[PDB]
């Protein structure tokens, strides 16, 4: 079986916001890494460009 | 009923990429003639008509045969095949001479296709799927040739028999293997579409050019 | 006194497919000494306006079955170019069961046909008109093909076509064995070389059509008509037929009739007056009646109480809780299954459907299955509701129409026919013990 010593290998705490976790970590004592939050950029979605007349984006199947 | 044919294909003596196919001279003009039918820059258009030739000057459709026009066009191989297993008029296994197609559709059922069907089966011996030993004669079943009308009808090679009895059916396989060439159309005495009955329209001389125009035209 | 309240009993003179059957010339030289090809080059240079003008007063609708306002359609292409080419595809696919109009039109009077394409083109402002026929009609595409050359040779289409100053092309294209393309976007992506699956709407034909480029796809009874109704104006055309069910139709009456036949009819014609003055009447008397498809596979069947009165048009068969379709009569008489004629038109869509979207390639199929089981009656009755919810899950929610033509018929026959399927079910229950 798989044995360990660390008694944190299962602490996982949520939070609201960034902010928040900061200060909980600081007020224990912990150092923390802090990595910012990755969001999907929007994209312009067209069905219609499927169909191209004279450009790429034109799909050879459906 | 389940079609029983397969969409994967698995190379085989008979039908593999080395087997020997490609258009002779006249066809390469005709698909020359064909591919000018669409504009610079959309050569894909012409998959369609491409492929057919290609049965037409083979009887079916070989991979090697897909891989030939996929290759002319300038198409990958895959869109060629799925244009060859999407459509039903193409023959991916080899077929007989004459390829019956019976339609069985509602319209061409309560005119008695059934009887037409058992007619043809027990003339030649086959069944609705199979190829006679001769490989004179495939016959299949296919939805609504477009004759409701002239029920029931058959299909041969691109041309249509109808008003059919089993009577007029056993003579026209008669007529075909003998290498005669059997009149296509409607076999009841009717020409085409009219009604059987004297003609109920269309019984006046046509009208000539402005009969019905309208002012300052 | 005007506002007919009788419609039926048209006139020779007033037709318009006047060699429907072939009895005369369907080469360019009896087609002209019928009325074709007249005065077309006043025609294209009274403008694309007026021609679009004219077909809106003439009050036509899609021939195709759907019955779109023709005129309102067309105008969708009256905008200026943006650089691409413009394009009139005429969809000659039928592949309606039951519906065998369009092959005499092409088969018999192939240069309205190609009149009307060029009428249309010059109202759409359109380059050049693509063809798409069923591949099953070889030989009338051969015949379409050689009435084209004949246009060709006299000058009346290509370069300067009919001297109007104008250049439009006619090309045909061969379709293989798919009844799905006669779906518009299907039509167009066969065209386009690829498997005949249709497009999502939007964006419109209009907007992005063959090849990318605006694309106007027109029913070639709607395309043939073109020609005449300008010819003879709009208000002629209006004339027949109930307010908004103007003109003629192409009707074919297929099953128990004693005279199967394809005829020309005003609008609002009783369906019984059909029937029974060119068709022959049922086989054996119209009390044998049992039930009527009036627009194609994809309307609802009606009962023989609801056939003696019903009038052949758009609104009056919505009323009657079906549609006018394609006009394609079917005629089932006492002595037919009915069940087992609507569980051959579920498998034919089973076989057509092109397995694009989930409703239809998986629902069709399944209502398929029930409905073979429902022939034998192996079901038991509470699965009959079970099946108008599948039919009603399945409608609305597919790319085309042909989920709506699937579950259409098997709603007919619940609607009107579910003491048939419950005594069928009371039978297998009770022989199987
Ligand atoms: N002639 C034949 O052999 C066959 C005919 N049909 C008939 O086709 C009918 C359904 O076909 P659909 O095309 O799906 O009906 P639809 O109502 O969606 O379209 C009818 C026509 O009007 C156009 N249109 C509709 N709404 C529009 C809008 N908001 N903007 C711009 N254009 C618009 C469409 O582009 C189309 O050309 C069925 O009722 C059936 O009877 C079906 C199979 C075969
Ligand atoms: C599954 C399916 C098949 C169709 N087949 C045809 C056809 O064979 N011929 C046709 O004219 N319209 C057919 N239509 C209707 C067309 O999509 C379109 O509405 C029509 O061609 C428009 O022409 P119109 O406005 O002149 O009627 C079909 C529609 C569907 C959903
Ligand atoms: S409804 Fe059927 S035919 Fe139409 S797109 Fe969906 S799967 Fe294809
Ligand atoms: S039902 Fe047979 S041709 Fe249409």
């Amino acid at each position: 079986w798989s044995s360990t010593a660390d008694p944190l290998s299962n602490l996982v705490l949520t939070f609201s916001t960034k902010e928040d976790a900061v200060a909980f970590a600081e007020k224990n004592g912990w150092s923390f890494d802090v990595e910012e939050r990755k969001v999907p950029k929007p994209k312009s979605k067209s069905y219609g460009a499927n169909f191209s007349w004279n450009k790429r984006t034109r799909v050879s199947t459906k | 009923g389940a079609g029983g044919a397969l969409f994967v294909h698995r190379d085989t003596p008979e039908n593999n990429p080395d087997t020997p196919f490609d258009f002779t001279p006249e066809n390469y003009k005709r698909i020359e003639a064909i591919v000018k039918n669409y504009p610079e820059g959309h050569k894909a258009a012409a998959v369609l008509p491409v492929l057919d030739l290609a049965q037409r000057q083979n009887g079916w459709l070989p991979i090697s045969a897909m891989n030939k026009v996929a290759e002319i066009l300038q198409v990958p191989p895959m869109r060629v095949y799925e244009v060859a297993t999407f459509y039903t008029m193409y023959n991916r296994k080899p077929v007989g001479k004459y390829h019956i197609q019976v339609c069985t559709t509602t319209p061409c059922m309560l005119r008695n296709s059934d009887s037409i069907l058992e007619a043809i089966q027990k003339k030649l011996g086959i069944k609705v799927g199979e190829t006679t030993p001769d490989k004179l004669f495939t016959l299949i079943e296919v939805e609504c040739l477009g004759a409701c009308v002239n029920a029931p009808m058959v299909q041969i090679n691109d041309n249509y028999y109808e008003d059919l009895t089993p009577k007029d059916i056993e003579e026209i396989i008669d007529e075909l293997k003998a290498g005669k060439i059997p009149k296509p159309g409607p076999r009841s005495g009717r020409f085409s579409c009219e009604p059987a009955g004297g003609l109920t329209s269309l019984t006046e001389p046509p009208k000539g050019p402005g009969f019905g125009v309208q002012a300052g035209l | 006194a005007p506002k007919k309240t009788s419609f039926g009993s048209l006139k020779d003179e007033d037709r318009i497919f006047t060699n429907l059957y072939g009895r005369h010339d369907w080469r360019l030289k009896g087609a002209q000494s019928r009325g074709d090809w007249y005065k077309t080059k006043e025609i294209l240079l009274k403008g694309p306006d007026w021609i679009l003008g004219e077909v809106k007063t003439s009050g036509l609708r899609g021939r195709g079955g759907a019955g779109f306002p023709t005129g309102l359609k067309w105008s969708f292409m009256n905008k200026p170019s943006d650089g691409r080419p413009k394009y009139l595809v005429v969809n000659a696919d039928e592949g309606e069961p039951g519906t065998c109009k369009d092959r005499e039109i092409i088969r018999h009077d192939p240069h309205k046909l190609v009149e009307g394409c060029l009428v249309g083109g010059r109202a759409m402002g359109a380059r050049a008109a693509y063809i798409y026929i069923r591949g099953e009609f070889y030989n009338e595409a051969s015949n379409l093909q050689v009435a084209i050359r004949e246009a060709y040779e006299a000058g009346l289409i290509g370069k300067n076509a009919c001297g109007s100053g104008y250049d439009f092309d006619v090309f045909v294209v061969r379709g293989a064995g798919a009844y799905i393309c006669g779906e518009e976007t299907a039509l167009i992506e066969s065209i386009e070389g690829k498997q005949g699956k249709p497009r999502l709407k939007p964006p419109f034909p209009a907007d992005v059509g063959v090849f990318g480029c605006p694309t106007t796809v027109a029913n070639v009874e709607t395309v043939a008509v073109s020609p005449t109704i300008c010819r003879r104006g709009g208000a002629w055309f209006a004339s027949f037929g109930r307010e908004r069910n103007s003109g003629t139709k192409l009707f074919n009456i297929s099953g128990h009739v004693n005279h199967p036949c394809t005829v020309e009819e005003e609008m609002s014609v009783p369906l019984k007056e059909l029937i029974e003055k060119h068709a022959g009447g049922v086989i054996g008397g119209w009390d044998n009646l049992l039930a009527v498809i009036p627009g194609g596979s994809s309307t609802p069947l009606i009962p023989k109480s609801v056939c003696e009165t019903v009038l052949m048009d758009f609104d009056a068969l919505v009323q009657a809780q079906t549609g006018l379709g394609t006009a394609a009569v079917i005629v089932m008489d006492r002595s037919t299954d009915i069940v087992k004629a609507i569980a051959r038109l579920i498998e034919f869509y089973k076989h057509e459907s092109c397995g694009q979207c989930t409703p239809c390639r998986e629902g069709v199929d399944w209502m398929n299955k029930v409905m073979a089981r429902f022939v034998k009656g192996d079901a038991r009755p509470a699965e009959i509701d079970s099946l108008w919810e599948i039919s009603k899950q399945i409608e609305g929610h597919t790319i085309c129409a042909l989920g709506d033509g699937a579950a259409w018929p098997v709603q007919g026959l619940i609607r009107h026919f579910r003491p048939e399927l419950e005594e069928r079910m009371q039978q297998f229950a009770l022989q199987h013990q």
